[PDB]
This record gives structure tokens, sequence and C-alpha cells, in this order.
């Protein structure tokens, strides 16, 4: 048995033309979300993005969509960036690192995605119920019969 | 740009 899903991450950021009072010249937007019509709260029960060390609060927790941060700054940064499984079992969660750069004065605003493919062994009969919902498909190897004499 | 590092 084997279970196939998908996942997007993602972020938007825009230049702004007077910088806050805080002297931040962007405002940018993360994001985790499933393929066109797929609700992946079927599956995902929170998502954790943790922001750089300057954000107050920087452990931002989504637990139902939108799954997202949006904030201002000055600099980019390396995300690290949990989802969490309506799973009782391990895997619990799944950790990328997500690339939140910012454009430079003359270049158009950001709008970066990328498609993520997980790959389950065996896993629960209710979890694999979840993960079918929101786009994945269910893989089982069977007996093999030739068609052919020999 | 510049970033932020950990």
């Amino acid at each position: 048995c084997t279970v196939q899903v998908r996942l997007e991450l993602g972020h938007r950021a825009q230049l702004r033309k007077k910088p806050t009072t805080e002297g931040f010249t962007h405002d940018w937007m993360v994001f985790v979300r499933g393929p066109e019509q797929c609700d992946i709260q079927h599956f995902v029960e929170k998502v954790v993005f943790w922001l750089h060390d300057s954000f107050p609060k920087p452990r931002r927790v989504c637990k139902e969509p939108p799954y997202k941060v949006e904030e201002s700054g000055y600099a980019g940064f390396i995300m690290p960036i949990e989802v969490h499984f309506k799973n009782k079992e391990e895997p619990r969660k799944v950790c990328f690192t997500y690339d939140l750069f910012l454009n430079l004065e003359g270049n158009p605003p950001v709008n970066h995605l990328r498609c993520e493919k997980l790959t389950f062994n065996n896993p629960t009969t209710e979890f694999r119920y979840k993960l079918l919902r929101a786009g994945g498909v269910m893989v089982m190897p069977e007996g093999a019969h030739h068609h052919h004499h020999h | 740009a510049a970033r932020k590092s950990a």
C-alpha cells in the first residue's frame, strides 16, 4: 500500500513605495495550500510557519485554512515550515525549508510557487481516507499473471 | 538584497 498526495508552498512579495515606520520595505505573504480543488484540511491538522527571530511571536500557527502568514519586513530569510497531519502514527508532520526572498527595485513583485509530493507507505486506513479525499491516489501491489504461454 | 540568518 502506497498513498501519494501533493502540497503547494508559495509566497508573494511587494516593494513598498514608502517604507513603514519601522523601516520595512516589503509586504509579503507566505502560504501552504493544496492543488486546485484540493482541501488539505482533510489531512492537514495545522501548519507552523517559523518566522525569523526578529518578528514578534515568530512561531505562527494556522489550525485551519487559509494556512498563511502576512507580514512586513526589510530582508528575506529561510523559513522552516511544518505541516502537521491528522495522523496518530508517524509520520505526524513534514518539515520544509522555504526561501522567503524579496524583489529588488525594478523587478516585478514576487509570486513564487512550489509543488511538493508526499509519499506514505502503508498509512492507517483512517489517514489514507483523508489523503484520498484531497487528491491522493492509493497504489496496492497484486499478483501478476502473464498473458502468453511459453 | 540583504538577508537574515538564524
